[PDB]
């Protein structure tokens, strides 16, 4: 239907332009921002003890509000937008390749295969990022469980240790996430850039006209 | 999946992989170098074989005299080479019987290259895994150097190296060779310099290299394999010349 | 799995069955039905031809090998054309060499030998045409069927093709009557038997029925579209 | 529920469970890749029409030759791989000539189709000769000629089967063109009506607008020999549409 | 699945190995032919000197016979076999019919050789597409093209090889009766078109013209320089 | 029975007409509507701080059950817009799967390539179905998770991580909703493309019966 | 993968695997040693037999192709006989055409060409035997080895067969170019002694000598004397 | 658009250089450092009874803070940095290889295969090390639960035994993690070094050119 | 860089000597030691009832926290013997796994038979590792399970199944310790057998350099 065609064409054009913008400009820009962030001192702290934050649980022979590790929270606040941003970009690139996939045919599947291989990598990243998104939530819930446990049972010293251990682990995991997020943006650029000709035109435009 | 078996299947993307795989084999082979000079053309090869208990009974392991006016050096599977060299010698002799004149150099190369193309096209046979440099004087084009590939594609090169570290040699040759100014003496020196860089051994053994020169003297081409004493002098002259440049530095 | 053992005619299955030969036998079922019956004096072949489209003419299902022998094909037409040529040349050869019409039985033996060679050797596919051969020789009227498997059988009557069991059933019940039948009666019995194969909506028409008759005084003749009208008119209506 | 295993399709000389010999069937599918060709046989003569499918303006239209003359009496319109057609048109040309030499007469359209068909049947590795293509031929030819029995159009398929057809369409739009042909064809139509009808059907099936350049049309009326309408003649008939 | 053997036909009736051989032609160097009223011009790009490599040995444009010239794009070695076989046929026709081969006869012969290779497994299709230019006895210029499949077609102008799509578009727009009016103009059109696809300038184009009765002439690099200059100046 | 075939044939025909219509009308319209919801600033909020919703739990300090703590209103209004869309897509996707399943042909030994095109399209439709179904589960998970955190935070007023969890859970849903509306829009688009590009093979898998070779 | 099974298929990396596999067959073969002395060439090989039941006189590992050329093999035994017979035949063809005994170098080139032919076709298998060919032509001793690949190399001394690498090292240490054959035959028995893995006995080893007189197989008594050293 | 190609290029060069340093120097130094830690007495203790730390929970016919096993905690503090370091380096090696992977093509795949097999092994190490990280985190939670259970139910002797057993198990796990890290670093070097030519240049040198 | 290879080669040379030493001495010695334990009467108790340990929980009847309930001493003494043994096998296996992985050759197209002999061995070592790792887990579970069951019995003195479970858990552990020592003895034996029989390919997979075809 022609009015419908206009609506479909608009989406088709929009996806194509956005992807080229993301690959052409946004991906290089993001790689730079993330590498800078890794160099930022907050991201690299030599002594994890500095990260440890106060526990007000009264050691046994009445618990005041315990507080979150602000240093972890401020880092998370920087990391969270990026993790969400990458997932959105992965969806745009996955959709773009899918629209590019041509009519199924019995041969000249190479190129369709290149499109498929890239998709596998893009899908792998999407899965990894979702895991990062999940991990962020678990930290708040897990730490909260530990502090309540520490408050409920002041006698057990280990629970207090766990709260400190969880915070340190999160800092280390966050540092890896930033590195991985930068790497994912980079690998996406390399795979899409290197095989762009097949992704854009899987079948090829040849017309021998044998038939 | 696998479009690389049988030598008769074009891959999507139109590449005949079995020929490409064959070309890879030549890379493992001992370096062979040919330089064209106004006076003569020279072929120098690295005798990869260095086992102490081997005997130099033959005129050369890797330089073969196809005909009075031409010679070839082979890099690649040795057995395949022996077959091609036998064929080249027959092809040349057949031209002499028919036209009673020496085979023009390009023609001998073009004919062998045609046998090499056929092996690629027909299904049963493996593509020949040899790359060979042909040097010869023909009345029509004087002194000529030609390099052949397993593909059956041949080219005329003023200087070229086939075999291990071929790329390094071509790069060195590209800066060093002076077009129109080369003389056999200078070329033999260029050969020693390039061979020294390409070969891993710090000192060319002078028993690790075979150098053969084709020159026309008195109206008859002479293909002579330089004897070891002659090569030893060349190595010494190079060692001294380079050392003098280092001493200046 | 058992996908293996079915790829080639040269592979025996674990239970003694060469599957490709069996698969070839299935080809005859794909073709339109044909019925052959014999009387003491005549042998008759009747066929149900099929058409690609209304505009297209119906295919030839009955072909004349010689004055005394004719065949009806059920299955791949190509294999039939090839086998028919071999048969025609074998018959022509006998007349040149011995000046005698080839005994019909001998020809069928030759078709069997040629047909068997593809079955045992890697290479050519087994012939997938099923052939009904009818002829009058000095021994008498003869009706023989040949399977894609080289095996051949001599029959009082036979129908090969799609939905041919129904025809074989009618033929078996009315079989005794056939031996003493007049030619008109014999073709009529046959037209009825092939009618059984037809779908209930479809009816025998001058266009889809071909009759071939060979007899002591009749050279094999294929009565076709307008010449089947005498035999068809006498027939009744669907049971 | 999808069972798409196949595994008997590859390789001629293999009968599928169900005895279907799929490679040959696939070849019949190839003719659908080809440009549509429609032939109408009428008492006045047999008319053949084809769509050229010209890729670029630079390509010279005359070179595309989907209608050719086997002999004055018989002509052929081919749809499918052009190359395998060239071999089949050649066997036909030699066989018509061989018949003149041996019997001093003109082969009937049916015999000529049987002759080309015999070559097509050989794809099965039927003969031991090395020079026979292993693959079934990928072309379908419509052979139309005036013979002793008058105007006749026979259609041949990659299987090698041949049949007389009053009207047939071979090609990409054959399904649908055939349907339209069934409605339009009446035995009594004169060639003039048929030419118009066939071109009307082609205009509908062809993607491009009909122009003299895009179509090739030929007729073999009984008195005349195979005639190919020239651009001027084609322009007159297309204008009538 | 259906791409490993030339004989096999795909469900959908596509013979894949023949199509793949056509892909090989695309990887090859570009070639362009324009049929001028009195001159046929065949032009091919040269990949690079390589500095230490003699250029006489590498020749894309060759003369099959006095009246027929051929340019190829595709595996180089295959071309040398096809060119040689065509040359034997040209001379053999002259022996058999005493008459010079028409351009089309050579095209049909070259095509049949290629089809023969496609027809049977155990041989690989020649991966070459060729532009055969010739003048017929009537003296009409003729340009024909052939493909690994064996289809021959006559083209008023055509480009085979890498970038063929781009040049053919340029040719479609640029080609006109007016352009072919002058023999120099015809040479200019092919040079201009090759320039569109050649990364370098005139240094990388080898061009040749065959006149009505004159033999094929490969234009000297200087003559090419003059033409590129006139075109660049006019730009 | 022919009558039984007729009853299914009636259903099959209805599905075909709906599928054709859905393809040429509902699918394009939905792509546009969803893109607008994404364009709207409500799902484009720059700072997640604005989404933070009041959690009125008194903190403990040295000298009763908390008052009603409502759900983040902003997130709920967005959820209310998204929930109809998730279901329209699931139903429309289901209509398409049935259409393809009905069109699958009688099983045959070969010429099963058309079946393959149908199978690969079905595999995409199945993948979309699992993703969309999950979206519906997430909405319930948010309510249960946010609810549990609110309960824990009031029960142990001292722990402030629980308070952070509530804010984070709300933040995630805003982020997720944005992705989910993007995915539904993308899914209608991909479905239209696979079906339109491959419509011929899907509609007629085995094609016209081969001309008699028999 | 796929490259391994075919003989006409070059592996990615350009190695013809079946030939490499064929050489492996030679390595598994019984040790054989060849030393080229100035006055002669000594070929010796282990003829270890599974049982006393085997009659040693029946089959000989060292065989004479012509009066002046003799060969020893390591590898598949049936294959050696095919090559020996073709070799004996190729030499007689030289004599008929040129009426001069075939130069040793010429026979090795010819036998090797036969081996290469077997390599080219898919139907045949590469020969799995490597031959050490020893000859005295033009007053000069010659020793050559032809591997299944079809390649011939000229060795002053070499060992083929089990423990070839260790054997060659022992030989390089013990080899002097000026060695006379009487000393050389001793060197060879020592080389075989390194890998015999059993008491050497006259029967267990077979030795052959080539000199101006021509190839001859030392009879068991003579070897017993040499072993006595 | 190569306007930001310089950012892409800098990252590409930096990863290559960082990898060379890790392969050339960090990995060798760490193997020596780790072997020293294995030599160090804390890691090798013959009798784990010494490792056992007393529980102050009263025995039945108000528990004071029950401390953790200091010996186990100190070992953990030495091991935890090392585990995080290997994970970071493993990410670096994976990223480097992925940048090295060439444009997808039908043939000359061996090389892409070598790269994948190496990539698979590195990924396997990543999984084991991620597992090691989890085991460290769980120790605190399980031990803390064990002590609370013991305190809540003084009557149950086994709960007390569990605290001692969990401690004994942790010491052994830590020593094995250290042993594994030393092994993991070496295998990573062996795989990359042995197959370096293909990993660095998978396709190989440009060939003659049939066309 | 050469310096890096030297240190790693030192690690390899140490691993090779230790691995060879382990195969030659530690593995055979351990097989004798572990078999001695199986023969020992403690692991061959005829009546499992003797193993039963008293649970002094007041039994309820119609008209305080139970006295300390100690773990079965017999089981703990046995576990104390087994736990060191389990650890040594895990460590010795890890030394073998590293040695084989170090010996794996540069990936090459041909001569991959040796690589396969190593890969098959790696599969057995991987399988043994999972089985042994599981054994370490069971030791920990027994203490927790016996403890929880004891706790349940005290809380609900009336249910007697809880009492039976504790006695049953102990009997089960005893049966499993006997099996675990039998398995460790077998595992030490299997590794010696696979490595000893396949040592030449495992140490030298590619084999010695072949004659040049180039």
């Amino acid at each position: 239907q022609p009015e419908a065609q206009a609506k479909v064409d608009v989406f088709r054009e929009d996806l194509c332009t956005k992807t080229e913008n993301l690959l052409g400009s946004y991906f290089p820009k993001k790689i730079s921002e993330l590498d800078a962030f890794l160099k930022e001192p907050a991201l690299n702290e030599a002594n994890l003890s500095n990260l440890k934050a106060p526990l007000d649980i009264p050691v046994p022979d009445p618990c005041g509000p315990v507080n979150c590790n602000e240093k972890i929270v401020v880092l998370l606040q920087r990391l969270k937008p990026e993790i969400k941003d990458v997932i959105e970009q992965l969806n745009l690139v996955t959709t773009w390749l899918q629209l590019q996939i041509p009519r199924i045919e019995d041969g000249n599947n190479f190129g369709v295969a290149v499109q498929e291989k890239v998709f596998e990598l893009m899908t792998s990243l999407h899965t990894k990022l979702e895991g990062f998104h999940t991990q962020i939530s678990k930290y708040f819930s897990e730490r909260g469980d530990a502090v309540t446990k520490a408050a409920k049972q002041p006698h057990v010293g280990d629970y207090r240790q766990l709260v400190h251990e969880l915070d340190e682990a999160e800092y280390r995991d966050i540092r890896l996430m930033v590195m991985e997020i930068r790497n994912a943006y980079a690998v996406l650029y390399d795979i899409i850039l290197k095989n762009f000709e097949k992704l854009k035109k899987p079948r090829g435009e040849t017309k021998g006209m044998i038939y | 999946r696998r479009y690389d078996s049988r030598t008769t299947i074009f891959s999507p993307e139109g590449r005949l992989y079995q020929v490409e795989y064959a070309m890879e084999a030549i890379g493992h082979a001992g370096t062979c170098l040919g330089i064209l000079a106004n006076d003569g053309v020279l072929l120098a090869a690295e005798r990869r074989n260095i086992h102490k208990l081997l005997d130099e009974v033959f005129f050369s392991e890797k330089i073969y005299k196809l005909n009075e006016d031409m010679a070839c050096s082979v890099a690649g599977i040795t057995s395949d080479a022996n077959v091609l060299t036998n064929e080249l010698r027959l092809i040349a002799q057949r031209y002499l019987l028919q036209y009673q004149e020496p085979i023009p150099c390009e023609q001998l190369v073009t004919a062998l290259c045609d046998i090499k193309q056929a092996y690629t096209q027909f299904g049963g046979k493996r593509p020949f895994g040899v790359s060979l440099l042909y040097i010869g004087w023909d009345k029509h084009y004087g002194f000529q150097l030609y390099q052949s590939d397993p593909s059956g594609n041949y080219g005329g090169w003023k200087a070229t190296c086939i075999g291990n570290n071929s790329a390094a040699a071509v790069s060195m040759l590209k800066q060093d060779y002076k077009e129109g100014e080369m003389t056999l003496k200078s070329a033999l020196a260029l050969a020693i310099k390039v061979l020294n860089k390409t070969m891993d051994v710090s000192k060319l053994s002078a028993e690790k290299v075979e150098i053969a020169t084709l020159t026309r003297e008195n109206g008859k081409t002479v293909i002579r394999v330089l004897k070891q004493k002659e090569v030893e002098q060349l190595i010494k002259k190079h060692e001294e010349e380079e050392a003098k440049a280092e001493r200046e530095k | 799995f058992r996908n293996q053992y079915d790829n080639d005619v040269t592979v025996w299955s674990p239970q003694g069955r060469i599957h490709q030969i069996e698969y070839a036998m299935e080809a005859v079922k794909q073709g339109s039905a044909t019925v052959g019956l014999k009387s003491k004096t005549h042998a008759v072949l009747v066929a149900l031809k099929r058409a690609q489209s209304e505009l297209a003419a119906h295919q030839k299902k009955i072909l004349h090998v010689d004055n005394h022998i004719g065949i009806s094909i059920a299955g791949l037409t190509a294999d039939a054309r090839l086998l028919c040529n071999f048969m025609r040349q074998e018959c022509l050869d006998s007349r040149f060499v011995f000046d005698r019409p080839l005994p019909v039985s001998r020809l069928v033996s030759l078709i069997g030998s040629k047909t068997q060679i593809p079955t045992q050797r890697y290479g050519r596919r087994p012939y997938g045409v099923g052939l009904l051969i009818a002829g009058y020789d000095d021994m008498g009227p003869h009706i023989f069927q040949t399977c894609p498997s080289a095996n051949y059988f001599d029959c009082r009557a036979m129908s090969i093709g799609a939905r041919s069991q129904s025809a074989r059933t009618y033929l078996e019940r009315h079989m005794s009557e056939f031996m003493e039948c007049n030619l008109n009666e014999l073709v009529k019995h046959g037209l009825r038997a092939l009618r059984e194969t037809l779908p209930a909506e479809q009816d025998l028409t001058t266009k889809n029925v071909s009759i071939g008759i060979v007899g002591k005084d009749l050279e094999f003749t294929i009565y076709d579209d307008d010449d089947v009208s005498p035999f068809l008119e006498g027939l009744e209506e669907r049971p | 529920m999808f069972l798409t295993r196949s595994e008997y399709d590859r390789g001629v000389n293999t009968f599928s469970p169900e005895g279907r010999l799929f490679q040959v069937e696939y070849a019949i599918e190839a003719i659908k890749l080809g440009s549509t060709a429609i032939g109408i046989q009428t008492s006045e003569g047999v008319c053949l029409a084809v769509e050229k499918r010209i890729t670029s303006p630079l390509m010279e239209p005359s070179s595309i030759e989907k209608i050719v003359e086997i002999d004055a009496h018989i002509g052929c319109a081919m749809s499918g791989l052009i190359a395998d057609a060239k071999t089949l048109i050649d066997k036909a040309r030699v066989e018509t000539q061989n018949h003149w030499f041996t019997y001093n007469e003109t082969m009937t359209v049916e015999s000529v189709t049987q002759a080309v068909s015999n070559l097509a049947l050989q794809f099965g590795e039927e003969d031991a000769d090395p020079g026979a293509m292993s693959r079934p031929f990928g072309v379908a030819l419509l052979f139309g000629g005036v013979d002793e029995k008058g105007p006749q159009l026979f259609h041949m398929d990659p299987s090698g089967t041949f049949v007389q057809c009053d009207a047939r369409a071979i090609g990409s739009a054959s399904e649908g063109a055939q349907s339209s042909l069934q409605e339009v064809y009446h035995k009594s139509m004169t060639l003039k009506e048929a030419i118009k009808s066939s071109l009307i059907i082609l205009k509908q099936v062809m993607e491009e607008k009909l122009n003299a350049t895009n179509i090739e049309l030929a007729t073999v009326q009984p008195g005349q020999n195979f005639h190919m309408f020239t651009k001027e003649e084609l322009e007159e008939v297309i204008k009538d549409i | 699945s259906y791409d490993r053997a030339i004989t096999v036909f795909s469900p959908d009736g596509h013979l894949f190995q023949v199509e793949y051989a056509q892909e090989a032609v695309k990887k090859g160097s570009t070639a362009v032919g324009v049929r001028g009223r009195d001159i046929v011009v065949l032009g091919v790009e040269k990949k690079s000197v390589a500095k230490l490599q003699d250029e006489r040995t590498v020749r894309k444009i060759c003369a099959l016979d006095d009246n027929v010239c051929m340019a190829f794009a595709g595996l180089t070695a295959d071309a040398r076999i096809v060119i040689n076989r065509a040359r034997v046929e040209c001379q053999s026709h002259r022996l058999t019919v005493e008459d010079p081969v028409t351009v089309e006869y050579i095209t049909r012969y070259i095509a049949s050789l290629k089809q023969r290779y496609t027809q049977s497994n155990g041989r690989r299709p020649f991966g070459i597409s060729a532009l055969i230019v010739g003048f017929d006895f009537d003296g009409t210029p003729r340009l024909y093209q052939t493909d690994p499949s064996g289809t021959y077609h006559a083209w008023k102008a055509n480009a085979i090889g890498r970038g063929a799509k781009s040049v053919r578009e340029f040719l479609e727009k640029n080609y006109t009766d007016e352009a072919i009016e002058t023999d120099d103009l015809t040479i200019k059109l092919v040079i201009k078109a090759l320039l569109e696809v050649v990364q370098s300038g005139g240094k990388n184009i080898e061009l040749a013209v065959m006149r009505r009765d004159q033999s094929l002439k490969i234009l000297n690099p200087e003559e090419i320089e003059k033409y590129v200059a006139e075109i660049e100046k006019e730009k | 029975s022919g009558e039984a075939r007729k009853q299914v044939e009636v259903f099959r025909q209805n599905l075909f007409q709906e599928a054709e219509e859905f393809l040429y009308r509902f699918l394009p319209q939905k792509i546009i509507y969803l893109n607008q919801l994404l364009q709207e600033d409500s799902l484009n909020v720059a700072d997640l701080t604005s989404l933070r919703a009041p959690l009125d739990i008194p903190i403990p300090d040295p000298p009763h059950k908390c008052g009603f703590l409502p759900g983040n209103e902003k997130v709920l209004s967005l959820l209310a817009l998204v929930k109809p869309e998730v279901w329209t897509l699931k139903e429309k996707c289901i209509l398409v799967i049935t259409w393809i399943q009905h069109l699958i042909p009688k099983i045959e030994d070969g010429n099963d390539f058309g079946v393959a095109i149908q199978e690969k399209v079905l595999e995409r439709v199945n993948a979309v179905k699992t993703k969309v179904e999950a979206f519906q589960t997430t909405i319930s998970k948010y309510f249960s998770e946010r609810g549990d955190a609110v309960a824990k935070a009031s029960k142990e007023t001292h722990v402030m991580d629980y308070r952070a969890l509530v804010h984070e859970r709300d933040e995630a849903a805003y982020g997720e909703l944005r992705a989910m509306v993007l995915d539904l829009r993308a899914f209608y688009a991909e479905l239209y493309h696979i079906i339109s590009s491959n419509l011929e093979k899907i509609v007629n898998p085995k094609g016209e019966e081969k001309p008699s070779m028999y | 993968r796929g490259y391994s099974f075919s003989l006409t298929t070059f592996s990615p990396s350009g190695k013809l695997v079946q030939i490499e596999y064929a050489l492996a067959a030679v390595a598994g073969g019984a040790p054989s040693v060849g030393i080229k002395a100035a006055n002669g060439v000594v070929l010796a090989t282990e003829k270890k037999q599974k049982s006393i039941l085997y009659d040693e006189r029946s089959v000989h590992k060292v065989e004479p192709i012509t009066k002046h050329i003799g060969l020893v093999y390591s590898g598949m035994g049936p294959d050696y006989r095919v090559l020996v017979h073709r070799a004996r035949k190729l030499a007689q063809q030289y004599y008929l055409v040129y009426q001069e005994p075939i130069p040793t170098a010429q026979l090795v080139q010819r036998v090797a060409s036969v081996m290469q032919e077997y390599t080219q076709s898919g139907g045949v298998r590469p020969f799995g035997v490597s031959l050490l060919i020893c000859g005295w032509n033009e007053g000069r001793p010659y020793l050559f080895q032809s591997d299944p690949s079809g390649a011939y190399f000229a060795w002053k001394a070499t060992a083929m067969g089990k423990n070839y690498v260790n054997g060659k090292t022992f030989l390089e240490k013990r080899y002097n170019e000026d060695l006379e054959l009487e000393d050389a035959i001793h060197t060879a028995i020592l080389t075989l002694k390194e890998s015999f893995e059993g008491q050497m006995t006259e029967d267990n080893i077979e030795v052959g000598i080539c000199n101006e007189a021509g190839f001859r197989r030392l009879t068991p008594t003579e070897v017993k004397d040499y072993l006595a050293a």
